[PDB]
């Protein structure tokens, strides 16, 4: 026989469980985490900056 | 004054209602005559504690000025004002 | 304004000290005197005046309990003995005059030893009033079972510390503080400039020790 | 002209049909008075003028009358009220004098007239106490009346002997040292001028302190001494009558304090809710409510308690007045536990209210529940609301 | 995979970043009218009523 | 917010169920828990990585409570939601439910609020139901409720003329305008230092938790330990480290000593603890030690790595709560002498008692593995040595707990069976957590 | 003088008021800080909010850099 709990704990921790994997693999990636937004505008400024210390040398 | 004053005012008198209830040992949804009064009341009173708000903010900006404390006219709207916030 | 990085208020100040703040049209302070009593009270250069000047007001606190104490002692007494009134009266003014005495002496040894440190070390800090709580402690505690020759000087230097932390130090540190009219040191917010420092009828323990906090009297 | 005086006319003319309406109505043998009482409470809104203060007077008088059920004891409350009203409107110690003199006749009046079974001879001792002791007040009073008369040459109260007039003020209060006339009544007189005495007097005097006063001194070692005291007290007396009287001693400490700092909209905010929660104490039957009462009269803050404490504090601490608040917070901290006192008698306990069986079913549920919505008033009091 | 590409979609199309700098600055004009009116009101003298000195300015009628 | 108006009336109606309809009841307060999970795993949906700092704001005129999210608020929201519903699993009575409704209202209210006296009028309004929950009459201790209770609002009772201060200096508590504003920063420093370091157990303001801590219900002590400390910490990184930096730089000598001390005793006495609820409870001193060092060293991303300390602890140290009130549920006594040769009778629950207990000590594959690192990294920064005072005292640490769990799972076997369904479903939400946050926690 | 500094901060709030922003740019990761010569930004409040999410944006961009130079020098 089915608990009191069982079908309220499992609706309530696994859409938390879904939820939570979701977020992980389906929001937007620069909404996710900043390291996203930042990654492609550091690789262009170390692009500049890679000649600028070439140039130098 | 503020805005949702007289719906605390009723929430006011359902609590106040269930609460003459419980004190005479009566479910919280008996004599619901007593809950509707009271609701009336609270809400009432509430506007008024509303109203004063506006009134004191009034009292306070006319003595200011009269004293000679001159505040500028950006300033004078958050007095004299029945802001319904 | 909050990122797991940084905390940006750690690291941006200003680079010059700023000027004083105008708060109201009118600069000069509004009190009543102080007594000269109290004037003379204060002075700390003779060492022996200083503790002629406090001392009596030590002695006050236990004339209080002395009373007291003769007092609760007559109600209880039988009239066998109560009737017998030579002998009443030296016993509740033995009572009342020892607890006299011994504030007194407290008192006197508390402020000689402070003003005596004070002009000893040629500055005015807490370290005076630490001596003299222990001197005057040790005083109190001397004869005494053994948590209590370390525990009173420690309960009389702890009040020369409370009594410089809120009574002198914290009123110094906030001269400046003003509840009306401009920010300090932030002016342009605009906040507007007030005729006078508020009129406030205060009593006699709340004074302005700046005069530009408020204007007392009625 | 005298147009300017209806009111007065009125006060007289509906005391003199007051008195002649209640002996026609004792002829008939009547056992219950409530329209005797209705009348009176017409009589007290119909003299009392359009200000704040005076009608908040006014509605907390209409409002204790409902436990007071002799003809004479609503006469005396009448005449109390006369005293405590005019003492608002006082200029000089004349009217001072006598506005005092009639509030102490009738308190010491009905503190005789009422008592019943056992405790008849405790009341009737702690009356006559409290008689002597303010008959002493009353001369000390008197005298430097009397001194600042001869010295001014006029009615203003101005000088050195306006020290001792304030003593009378702060005896009338129940300020520690001077408090134990108080902390006597407490421990015998009924609850109802329990309920009158805590409330009504010190809303008049503060209201008077607040109009006309001005001293040159201060009243900080009686702070000092009325919240130690009224704490330590409090936490030392195991009868509950003694507790509330010493946490009253504090209470009256809390308000000099608001007193001594100027800002008497703070002074006022906590007399509100402190009167509030007075009138929940005296009238309750259910005592679950008197957990409320505790969590309110300790501070704690969602409820109006807090609210009341905290502008006091507040205010303090603008004009930095920082020792006599060290002193109230320690006393504050020591104040909780006396509270917790009340919470685990009256809270962790199983429930029985007794019903009633000769009519008047639980006859004072109306005020009792409408003043324990307390917890409602927070969202005006955090507003500039009573300045 | 689909439904991953559909709930980034969905969450690019609820997202408005105008009405998040509004909402701060609506959040920021509250606080800040809330400070002002508090400083001006902290201008807040107190002496008897009777102080005729300190209330010169009060339109006030006596009868006495 | 009108969300947060529906959901507390939804919970508020618990009351009003008939008690004779016991499924009604325990299922309406079941789910009255689950929802505000829902809606804050919603929440992070929401958040914006690369946006404001503060997002979602609220601010309700000119009654202070004003509201904002940032990362911590938000993490330590996401685990209060989680552990309410594990309590309301470990009740029985509608007094219970509701003390620990009213909880989750004044806790989740208050982890996001953005006034000063907005967070003084919510947190500690949950005093007197603190002091009910651990002086129940029957097997609570009014002694250790009257500590914590007193204690509690020593500290606050010294911040609230400091509060009242900066309020006269600047004309507002919210903490937007006191970062950008002049005040008077010793004074407010050593208000928000007293109540934090309360908050916070730190040496010497510390003896409320051992008693406490101990004396509360399991639902009571999975609360406290797993929530109710992270204010302090919480109350660090939103008010006092922006509006008082100057003082925050001054009194670190003193707040770095103070952290050492209570990390070094409070592992000594630990190793004489004879009480498996007592020897649980003094390892939370030393946690929460490292993560205010971890906060004060402001050094390379101390946020960042104080957070995650706190919800690896408040992730493991409710779990290793939970087993010692299952053994003290079937067994009556939490003694360690009356313990032997549990992993032969219960094995499930010896299995997660070690799991737990390796959690507890900071090994690899736990997420206090990663947050001891980080938090040593920002404390390296300062200084070598105050990272290495951390790093050489690791055996003090797994000495308490490889005895208090060699003493009572390995020997004679004696004590009650293994676990139920329903004591398993308690502890599995924690062990998830951890398993995903110490493998994969970013992305 | 106070004047000065009362005028430029009326023009501060003025032009943080109506301020606009669409087509793809997040606000608060602006492309350029505020200059300025004041004594201690925290004066400004929009000026300050505005530098701290620049700030931001620098500090996470050096440590992308950091991690796109650490893959080059392991290949
Ligand atoms: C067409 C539709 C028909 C209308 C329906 C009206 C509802 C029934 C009212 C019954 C009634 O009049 O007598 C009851 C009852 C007397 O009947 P009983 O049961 O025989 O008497 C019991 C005792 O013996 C009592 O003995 P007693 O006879 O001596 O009692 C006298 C009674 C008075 O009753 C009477 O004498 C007659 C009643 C009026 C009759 C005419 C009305 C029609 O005493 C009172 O004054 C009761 C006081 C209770 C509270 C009143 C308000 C307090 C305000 C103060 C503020 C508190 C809250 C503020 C919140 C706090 C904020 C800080 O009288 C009351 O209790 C009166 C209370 C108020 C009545 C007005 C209700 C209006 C509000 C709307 C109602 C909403 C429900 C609608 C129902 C339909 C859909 C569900
Ligand atoms: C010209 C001036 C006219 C007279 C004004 C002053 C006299 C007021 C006396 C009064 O209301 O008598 C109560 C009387 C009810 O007494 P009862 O029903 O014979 O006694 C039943 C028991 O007391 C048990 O019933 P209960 O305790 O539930 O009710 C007691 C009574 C009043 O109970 C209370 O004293 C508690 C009410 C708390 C509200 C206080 C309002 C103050 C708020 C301040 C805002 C500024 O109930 C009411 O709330 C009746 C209010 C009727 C309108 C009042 C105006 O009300 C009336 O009969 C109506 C009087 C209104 C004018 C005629
Ligand atoms: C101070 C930063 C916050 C970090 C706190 C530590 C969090 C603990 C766990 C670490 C997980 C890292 C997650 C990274 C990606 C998730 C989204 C994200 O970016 O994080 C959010 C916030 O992240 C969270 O809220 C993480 C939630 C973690 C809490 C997990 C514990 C609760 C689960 C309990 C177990 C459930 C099991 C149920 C299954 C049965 C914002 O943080 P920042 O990127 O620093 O914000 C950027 C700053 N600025 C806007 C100014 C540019
Ligand atoms: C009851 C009526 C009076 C209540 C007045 C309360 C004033 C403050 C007292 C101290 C705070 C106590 C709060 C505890 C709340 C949780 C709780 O235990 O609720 C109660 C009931 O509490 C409530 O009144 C809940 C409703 C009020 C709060 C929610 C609505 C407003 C927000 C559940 O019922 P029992 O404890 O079984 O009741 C038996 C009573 N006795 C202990 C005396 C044996
Ligand atoms: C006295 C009343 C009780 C104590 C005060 C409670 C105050 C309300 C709780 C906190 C309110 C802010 C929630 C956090 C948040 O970010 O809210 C925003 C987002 O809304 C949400 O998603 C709110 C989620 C609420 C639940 C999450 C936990 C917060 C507190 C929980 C309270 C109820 C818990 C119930 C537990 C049984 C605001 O949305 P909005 O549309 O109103 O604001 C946008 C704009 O500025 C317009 O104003
Ligand atoms: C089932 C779990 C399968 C693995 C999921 C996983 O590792 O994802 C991590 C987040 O964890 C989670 O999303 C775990 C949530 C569910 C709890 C455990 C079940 C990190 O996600 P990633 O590195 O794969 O993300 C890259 C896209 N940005
Ligand atoms: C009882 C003792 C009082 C006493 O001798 O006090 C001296 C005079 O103060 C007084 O007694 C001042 C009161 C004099 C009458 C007014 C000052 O005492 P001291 O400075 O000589 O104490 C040296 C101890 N270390
Ligand atoms: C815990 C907190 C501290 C508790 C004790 C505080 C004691 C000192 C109080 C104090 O200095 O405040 C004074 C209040 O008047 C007073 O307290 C006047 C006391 C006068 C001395 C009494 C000497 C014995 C008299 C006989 C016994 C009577 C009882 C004495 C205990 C005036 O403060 P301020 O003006 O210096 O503040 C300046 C800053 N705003
Ligand atoms: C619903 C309650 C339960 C029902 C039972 C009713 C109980 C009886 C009635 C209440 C008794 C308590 C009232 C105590 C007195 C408080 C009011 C005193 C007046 C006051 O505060 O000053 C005025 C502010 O008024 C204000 O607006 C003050 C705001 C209210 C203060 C009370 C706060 C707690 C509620 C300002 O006077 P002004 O500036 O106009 O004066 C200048 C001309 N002289
Ligand atoms: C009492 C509550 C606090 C509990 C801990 C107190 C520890 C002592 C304070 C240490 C402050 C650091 C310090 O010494 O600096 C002082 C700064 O002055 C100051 O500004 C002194 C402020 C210190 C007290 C602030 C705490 C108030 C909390 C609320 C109290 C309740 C209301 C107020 C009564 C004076 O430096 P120095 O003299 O050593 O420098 C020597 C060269 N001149």
């Amino acid at each position: 026989k089915t608990l009191w709990w069982e079908p309220y704990w499992y609706a309530g921790f696994g859409g938390m469980g879904v939820g939570v994997y979701l977020i992980y693999h389906a929001k937007p990636l620069e909404a996710l985490d900043i390291k996203y937004w930042a990654a492609p505008r550091a690789a262009k400024e170390l692009e500049t900056e890679m000649r600028m210390l070439d140039k130098l040398n | 004054g503020w805005a949702y004053s007289g719906e605390w005012g009723m929430l006011a008198g359902f609590c106040f209602g269930t609460l003459k209830n419980v004190q005479e040992g009566k479910a919280w949804f008996r004599r619901p005559y007593i809950h509707g009064a009271g609701m009336i009341a609270g809400y009432y009173l509430f506007k008024a504690a509303a109203d004063w708000e506006d009134e004191a903010l009034k009292r306070i900006i006319t003595r200011y000025e009269r004293k000679g404390y001159a505040i500028p006219e950006d300033r004078k709207e958050l007095f004299a004002a029945n802001q319904y916030k | 304004v909050f990122s797991g990085a940084f905390n940006t208020p750690s690291s941006t100040t200003a680079r010059e000290p700023y000027a004083k703040t105008k708060s109201s049209e009118a600069e000069y302070g509004v009190d009543t005197p102080v007594p000269a009593s109290a004037l003379k009270a204060a002075d700390k250069h003779d060492a022996l005046a200083y503790a002629v000047a406090n001392a009596p007001l030590i002695g006050l606190a236990g004339l209080a309990a002395g009373a007291q104490e003769a007092y609760m002692t007559f109600e209880r007494l039988p009239p066998t003995l109560s009737r017998q009134h030579f002998k009443q009266a030296q016993l509740l003014l033995g009572i009342i005059g020892k607890k006299t005495a011994y504030a007194t002496l407290l008192g006197a040894v508390f402020s000689f030893t402070d003003a005596t440190v004070e002009n000893m070390r040629g500055k005015h800090d807490m370290t005076s009033g630490m001596v003299a709580g222990a001197v005057t402690g040790f005083l109190f505690g001397m004869g005494r079972p053994m948590p209590q020759p370390v525990a009173w000087p420690l309960a009389f230097a702890g009040a020369a510390v409370a009594a410089d932390f809120i009574g002198e130090l914290m009123p110094k540190y906030m001269k400046d503080y003003r509840i009306y009219g401009p920010v300090v040191h932030r002016e342009n917010w605009g906040d507007p400039v007030p005729p006078r420092p508020p009129i406030l009828d205060t009593g006699a323990a709340v004074r302005p020790s700046d005069p530009g906090q408020f204007w007392r009297g009625y | 002209a005298a147009a300017a005086a209806m009111i007065e006319l009125d006060l007289c003319f509906g005391l003199l049909l007051l008195i002649l309406f209640g002996l026609l109505s004792l002829r008939n043998g009547h056992v219950s008075l409530a329209h005797i009482r209705f009348i009176c409470q017409c009589w007290l809104v119909m003299i009392t003028p359009l200000e704040v203060q005076d009608f908040a007077l006014c509605i907390l008088t209409v409002v204790l009358l409902q436990s007071f059920h002799s003809f004479e004891a609503l006469l005396f409350l009448l005449l109390a009220y006369i005293g405590q009203l005019y003492m608002m409107h006082s200029c000089n110690l004349v009217s001072f004098y006598v506005c005092l003199e009639a509030q102490t006749l009738c308190v010491v009046v009905l503190c005789g007239l009422l008592a019943r079974g056992a405790s008849t001879s405790f009341s009737v001792e702690a009356a006559l106490k409290f008689l002597l002791l303010s008959a002493m007040v009353s001369g000390m009073a008197l005298f430097w009346f009397s001194a600042m008369y001869q010295r001014t040459g006029s009615l203003d109260m101005v000088g050195q002997e306006t020290f001792w007039i304030l003593l009378v003020m702060l005896f009338k209060l129940g300020v520690a040292p001077m408090h134990m006339w108080s902390v006597d009544l407490y421990g015998s007189i009924p609850k109802s001028l329990l309920l009158y005495l805590s409330t009504a007097p010190k809303l008049s005097l503060f209201t008077f302190w607040a109009s006309s006063w001005h001293h040159d001194f201060s009243v900080g070692v009686f702070i000092l001494f009325s919240m130690f005291i009224g704490s330590i007290g409090a936490y030392g007396q195991p009868a509950l009558r003694s507790l509330f009287a010493y946490s009253t001693i504090n209470e009256i400490g809390l308000l000099l304090l608001a007193v001594e700092t100027a800002g008497f909209h703070t002074l006022y905010q906590h007399l509100g809710i402190y009167i509030i929660t007075q009138l929940l104490l005296w009238n309750l039957t259910d005592k679950r409510l008197f957990a409320l009462c505790a969590v309110s009269l300790a501070g704690l803050p969602p409820f109006a308690g807090f609210f009341g404490k905290a502008w006091i504090f507040w205010h303090a601490m603008s004009v930095q007045a920082f020792s006599l608040l060290a002193a109230a917070l320690f006393c504050t901290l020591l104040s909780l536990v006396y509270y917790l006192r009340v919470i685990r008698l009256f809270w962790t306990a199983p429930v029985h209210t007794a019903a009633s069986f000769t009519g008047a079913p639980n006859q004072t549920t109306l005020t009792s529940a409408c003043a324990v919505a307390l917890a409602f008033a927070p969202v005006m009091l955090v507003k500039p609301f009573v300045i | 995979a689909y439904i991953l590409d559909f709930l980034s979609y969905m969450w690019e199309k609820n997202n408005d970043d105008s009405a998040s700098y509004k909402e701060w600055q609506d959040f920021l004009d509250v606080a800040e009218k809330d400070r002002r009116r508090d400083r001006i009101i902290a201008w807040r003298e107190r002496t008897m009523y009777d102080d005729y000195a300190a209330n010169a300015e009060e339109p006030i009628i006596y009868k006495r | 917010m009108f969300i947060s108006v529906l959901l507390i009336l939804f919970a508020l109606c618990v009351t009003l169920i008939p008690e004779a309809h016991y499924h009604m009841v325990r299922v309406w307060s079941f789910v009255a828990t689950i929802i505000p999970m829902w809606v804050v795993t919603w929440m992070w949906w929401n958040f914006d990585a690369s946006g404001h700092g503060l997002q979602m704001l609220v601010i309700l005129g000119r009654s202070h409570l004003a509201f904002g999210i940032d990362g911590v608020a938000l993490s330590l929201m996401l685990l209060t939601t989680v552990l309410f519903p594990i309590c309301m699993m470990l009740l029985r009575t509608v007094a219970g439910f509701m003390t620990f409704i009213l909880l989750e209202v004044l806790v989740l209210s208050a982890l996001c609020v953005l006034d000063l006296l907005g967070f003084y009028i919510l947190f500690e309004a949950s005093l007197i139901l603190l002091f009910l929950l651990i002086g129940r009459a029957p097997y609570g201790s009014l002694e250790a409720a009257y500590k914590i209770v007193l204690y509690t609002m020593a500290g606050s009772l010294v911040l609230l003329p400091t509060l009242f201060m900066i309020y006269s200096e600047c004309g507002t508590t919210n903490v937007l305008y006191m970062t950008c504003a002049y005040n008077h920063q010793t004074v407010l420093g050593w208000g928000l230092l007293a109540v934090l370091a309360v908050k916070i157990p730190l040496m010497p303001v510390h003896l409320w938790l051992p008693e406490a801590h101990v004396a509360a219900p399991t639902a009571g002590s999975v609360l406290l330990a797993g929530v109710l400390l992270k204010l302090g910490g919480i109350g660090f990184l939103r008010f006092m480290l922006p509006v008082v930096p100057e003082f925050c730089v001054s009194v670190f000598p003193l707040v770095s000593t103070l952290c050492l001390v209570s990390f070094l005793f409070s592992t000594l006495s630990t190793l004489r603890q004879i009480d498996l609820k007592k020897i649980v409870a003094y390892s939370s001193i030393a946690h929460m030690s490292m993560v205010t060092l971890a906060i004060f060293s402001q050094s390379e991303f101390s946020a960042y790595s104080s957070s995650f300390l706190m919800i690896a602890h408040g992730l493991i140290s409710p779990a290793l709560f939970l087993i010692v009130g299952i053994l003290y549920d079937r067994a009556h006594t939490k003694f360690i002498l009356y313990f032997s040769g549990l992993g032969a009778s219960m094995p499930i629950g010896s299995t997660l008692f070690f799991l737990f207990t390796l959690g507890n000590l900071a090994f690899p594959l736990f997420p206090n593995f990663i947050a001891e690192v980080l938090c040593m990294v920002s404390i390296f920064a300062v200084h070598e040595l105050l990272a290495y005072v951390f790093c050489v005292c690791q055996v003090l640490g797994a000495a308490y707990g490889f005895w208090a769990f060699n003493r009572v799972v390995h020997g004679l076997p004696r004590g009650p069976a293994d676990v139920t369904r329903t004591e398993f479903h308690t502890v599995l939400p924690l062990l998830i957590g951890a398993v995903w946050l110490g493998i994969k926690p970013m992305a | 003088s106070v004047e000065e500094r009362q005028s430029f901060h009326d023009k501060v709030n003025d032009v943080f008021k109506n301020l606009t922003g669409e087509a793809g740019k997040r606000w608060a990761r602006p492309d350029e800080p505020i200059l300025h010569t004041l004594n201690d930004e925290k004066e400004e409040p929009h000026i300050f909010f505005h530098n701290t999410n620049y700030r931001t944006s620098r500090k996470y961009i050096n440590v992308e850099k950091t991690k796109i130079l650490r893959e080059q020098a392991l290949e």
